[PDB]
């Protein structure tokens, strides 16, 4: 009898035990895509950045052509406009 | 640690939640109920059953595949459902991967019973490789890291209350409420039914609009009184002598019709409160079936299967307050009122996961972990032995 | 690791797959590689089979190893996705004698996984990889999660999925996909050509076809200030319409914002599912048509959107007239709005994004292959200690 | 150009099956399917890009 009730005890010890590990081993689905969003968004900033600064030195090129002789796209459809009332 | 995988499968009294193993989440969760329609054809599926709503054949018929005591009813239906999970959410063939379900405490009588019609589903219809049935309080309070525990299972179809000692379900102190989840339902449709437009096919009606606008308006409309809300507005009543809120009002559309519900907070204690004083439902009801004194009977009745001082600081420290309807803001606290009540002499240790998520599948978790021990061993796995074994003479 | 121009990424779709080798290092672009998604299967003596690219003698069998988005024939299935790695190996080796001294050396393979397949089917899918394509760096993506980080990353969203027999709903939470509630509708693109079919029954339906496609073809809510308009058929035809070019979109609306109801009713932390509601993301070929998106978000606007309902607010108003504070409700949503999209991608913002999820595929894409560790894809390693199981590892 | 040949030179590891299994402790009287490191036609063809191009 007493002995019963101690394999019962240590029984349900072990599977407590078993699943107090997991608890801290697992790491499941949402760790997953959760660690995947906050990587991403880095990866944005720094793509993000680098894309900021492409941009940045394609005006930066065509500004010193225009000094040698979307904004890119307004001033054409501006001085284009203004061309227009001219050409009108 | 081990080379395997399983199909876990909760058949609750309204949910029937089902997934691998492998994942955090269930696969799926359908209705615990189906629709039948004529030759033969059953309906399960969440948004099937809906679809087959929004057809409104005639013929078309409900029905539930779990019983009052949270034991399947209709076994030829139940096979079908499971057919249903293996071909179009699991999608694999029963006869690869193991299976792993479970059941609520009860109180043994008819655990043969069961044992044998599952033998013959599991078994002799569709060849699963090896069966393996566990008790969902039991696996609750394990996933909780608890030896002992109380508990409270504020769910739908009844109130299960299951005192666990030492890793023992005490079966003699198991108790069922009659009251839950359902019977609140019932109240709420028919508390509102005066803002309503009026006020079998018609039953297929009922459970489409359960498992809609009312279970929307039971999300965030109830909501539970601190204290007793007799006592507590008499208080109020006296403080206004010497604010009180329960004249605060509280808004909700009624979706289907277009139109605003409005009630005071008063009203949305006085649903809570069913679950408190059952006889103020009605004089079929005695005071001790409230969730206060069948707890406190429940304990009582621990104590006496096995040292009651000892028992009692066990149980009440050990307090696992759990089920879809325990979501209810202010539940928790009132629960933990009423114990008080009822035990001022002891400290009171309640635990309560507020991940709603956790909570509604807590059962189904509770056999994912108990599913995902490395120790095989430790299930008392069934096999085709175990059918024969039972059909042998 | 890892050369951008070594990296792989793969999408299908029940009608063609977007193969895309290699990266633009710079920024991202619009995949350049279009296939078919079918496969000629030959029955030979007692049945045993071949497959091939083209149907040899007039004898093999068209097959398609994608329907509605899910895998019906996974033998046929990597046997296309085979055909296509060998495919690019074979240009790319070519076009470049090195080929093996440096691009087609440590090739990183990104396959997006449509929703719909098994457990099992992904086991088989990634036992291939390793063990017939041999590709030692594997990410199977849901696509789901990959739209997700295109819309500059969201916890609380959902997306639309349209195809073209099917369309899929999806809810985001935390960043989890909530498996248990996505589901799926049995319409897409082509149920709009069948109601166009049905509404014009005289025209042919490559006519048809071609309109849905053309820019005439329109939801409303400037040829939308014309009576008529015109387009030129597949053959040079001038076709001329009426109001019908605004016509046959509904229903699909319709069906898919009744599924978008019912799932995100049941999100359990309501505190999540409003910020849900904030964050709509619509993806697929059929939502480049202009007008769509916003026809679909003011369908679910009307049928979702918790607010006084119409004279009760005014009745507010009217007992005023004789200052109202707003009528709070439990409910949700109380706003329910579109995702912003990138300002970043010049490419992807001059091809316009239904293709966008792809996108969200590339951006996740460097952001995991220039990176220190492996902790989000399988090795061979890896493959080597679970098995297929190891999908479930680093399972998204 | 063959394929398959084309696979040994690129990307330059033991296999698996999915067949059945008996648990053990001591062996119990069941079996199950799944990958277990195993014991130790095709597309024929190859498709023609440039067709399959957006140009
Ligand atoms: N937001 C909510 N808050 C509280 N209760 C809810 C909420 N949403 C749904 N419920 C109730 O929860 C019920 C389902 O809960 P649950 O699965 O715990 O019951 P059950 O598991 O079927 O009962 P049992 O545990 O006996 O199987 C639904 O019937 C619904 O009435």
């Amino acid at each position: 009898r007493k002995k019963e009730r101690n394999l019962h005890l240590q029984k349900i010890n072990s599977i407590i035990d078993f699943i107090k590990e997991r608890q801290s081993e697992q790491w499941s689905r949402q760790e997953r895509c959760f660690q995947f969003g906050r990587l991403g968004a880095s990866l944005h900033n720094q793509m993000e950045k680098d894309e900021q600064k492409r941009i940045e030195r394609t005006a930066k090129q065509r500004l010193a052509a225009l000094k040698s002789n979307l904004l890119d796209q307004t001033k054409d459809t501006r001085i284009t406009q203004l061309l227009r009332q001219t050409n009108s | 640690t081990l080379n395997r995988k399983c199909v876990v499968i909760h058949n609750g009294s309204h949910r029937t939640v089902a997934g691998f193993s492998n994942v955090e989440l269930p696969q799926c969760i359908i209705p615990s109920s189906y629709i039948k329609r004529t030759e033969a054809e059953f309906i399960f599926g969440t948004y099937n059953m809906i679809d087959a709503a929004a057809e409104k054949r005639n013929g078309d018929e409900v029905y539930t595949l779990v019983d009052s005591q949270g034991l399947p009813y209709n076994w030829d239906a139940l096979e079908m459902q499971w057919r249903y999970l293996y071909d179009t959410q699991l999608k694999v063939s029963p006869e690869e991967l193991p299976l792993v379900i479970t059941m609520p405490a009860t109180n043994g009588k008819p655990d043969m019973a069961i044992l044998e019609r599952y033998y013959e589903l599991a078994f002799d219809k569709l060849n699963v490789p090896v069966f393996q049935i566990v008790i969902e309080p039991l696996a609750i309070a394990l996933s909780m890291g608890k030896s002992s525990a109380f508990v409270i299972d504020i769910g739908a179809s009844g109130c299960n209350v299951t005192p666990i000692i030492d890793g023992i379900v005490v079966k003699n102190a198991v108790v069922r409420s009659k009251f839950g989840g359902d019977f609140l339902d019932f109240q709420v449709h028919e508390r509102l039914a005066p803002l309503i437009k009026e006020e079998q096919k018609r039953s297929t009606d009922v459970w489409y609009e359960a498992s809609t606008w009312i279970q929307q308006f039971k999300s965030t409309m109830l909501q539970v009184s601190e204290k007793d809300l007799f006592e507590l507005e008499r208080y109020y009543k006296e403080q206004a002598d010497i604010n009180n809120p329960l004249v605060q009002k509280k808004n909700f559309l009624f979706k289907p019709l277009n139109k605003t519900l409005t009630l005071d907070l008063k009203e949305c204690y006085q649903f809570a409160e069913y679950l408190f004083k059952p006889q103020l439902i009605s004089d079929k009801f005695s005071p001790e079936d409230g969730l206060g004194p069948l707890m406190a009977k429940s304990v009582k009745k621990a104590g006496a299967s096995i040292s009651p001082e000892q028992v009692y600081s066990l149980l009440l420290t050990n307090v696992i307050i759990t089920g879809s309807t325990s979501l209810i803001e202010g539940m928790e606290q009132r629960i933990i009122k009423e114990l008080s009540i009822r035990f001022p002499q002891y400290k009171l240790t309640t635990f309560a996961n507020q991940v709603m998520m956790d909570r509604k599948i807590q059962g189904w978790l509770g056999a994912l972990t108990m599913a995902n021990l490395p120790s095989w061993s430790l299930g008392k796995w069934y096999s085709k032995e175990d059918y024969e074994t039972l059909k042998r003479d | 690791p890892f050369r951008q121009d070594s990296i792989l990424i793969i999408y299908p779709r029940s009608q063609t797959t977007l193969v895309q080798f290699g990266l633009n290092e710079e920024t991202f672009t619009v995949p350049e590689l279009e296939i078919p998604t079918q496969i000629y299967r030959t029955t030979r003596q007692d049945g045993s089979y071949t497959y091939h690219s083209t149907n040899k003698d007039n004898k093999a069998e068209l097959i398609k190893p994608i329907q509605n988005g899910e895998i019906i024939d996974i033998s046929a299935f990597t046997q296309f996705l085979r055909l296509i790695f060998v495919s690019i190996l074979s240009d790319r080796a070519n076009k470049n004698q090195d080929a093996f001294e440096a691009e087609l050396s440590n090739i990183p393979l990104l396959l997006i996984t449509h929703h719909s397949w098994s457990q099992s089917d992904l086991e088989i899918i990634t036992q291939y990889v390793f063990e017939s394509l041999e590709i030692n760096n594997l990410i199977q993506l849901p696509a789901s999660l990959a739209a997700t980080y295109s819309m500059i990353s969201l916890q609380n969203c959902c997306i639309i999925d349209v195809g073209t027999h099917h369309t899929d709903i999806i809810p985001i939470v935390d960043y989890a996909q909530l498996d248990h509630l996505v589901s799926s509708i049995p319409m897409g693109g082509q149920s709009i050509n069948d109601s166009l079919k049905k509404l014009l029954p005289q025209w042919d339906d490559d006519q048809i076809e071609s309109l849905k496609k053309s820019p005439i073809f329109e939801v409303l809510s400037k040829n939308s200030d014309l009576e008529f308009n015109t387009f030129w058929d597949e053959k040079g035809n001038e076709i001329k319409v009426g109001k019908q070019r605004f016509q046959g979109c509904n229903n699909l609306i319709k069906n898919i914002s009744n599924r978008v109801g019912l799932t995100l009713d049941n999100i359990d932390d309501i505190n999540k599912a409003k910020a849900v509601w904030e964050n709509i993301i619509i993806v697929g070929g059929t939502t480049s048509i202009s007008g769509f998106k916003e026809a679909l978000l003011g369908q679910l606007l009307k049928d979702h959107l918790i607010i006084e309902p119409e004279e009760e607010k005014s009745k507010r108003e009217e007992e005023a007239k004789s200052f109202v504070p707003t009528i709070e409700y439990v409910q949700c949503p109380t706003v329910i709005k579109l995702a912003k999209y990138p300002d970043y991608f010049p490419e992807w913002k001059k091809s316009g994004y239904s293709e966008i999820i792809f996108l969200g595929a590339q951006i996740v894409s460097k952001q995991i292959f220039t990176h220190p560790k492996d902790t989000f894809y399988i090795t061979r390693e890896k493959y080597n200690m679970k098995g297929p199981a190891a999908l479930w590892d680093v399972q998204f | 150009m063959d394929p398959q040949t084309l696979i040994t030179k690129a990307n330059k590891k033991e296999s698996w099956r999915y067949d059945w299994y008996q648990p053990s402790k001591e062996k119990y009287p069941f079996r199950y399917k799944t990958w277990l490191r195993n014991q130790e036609e095709s597309c024929e063809d190859i498709l023609d890009l440039k067709e399959f191009d957006r140009r």
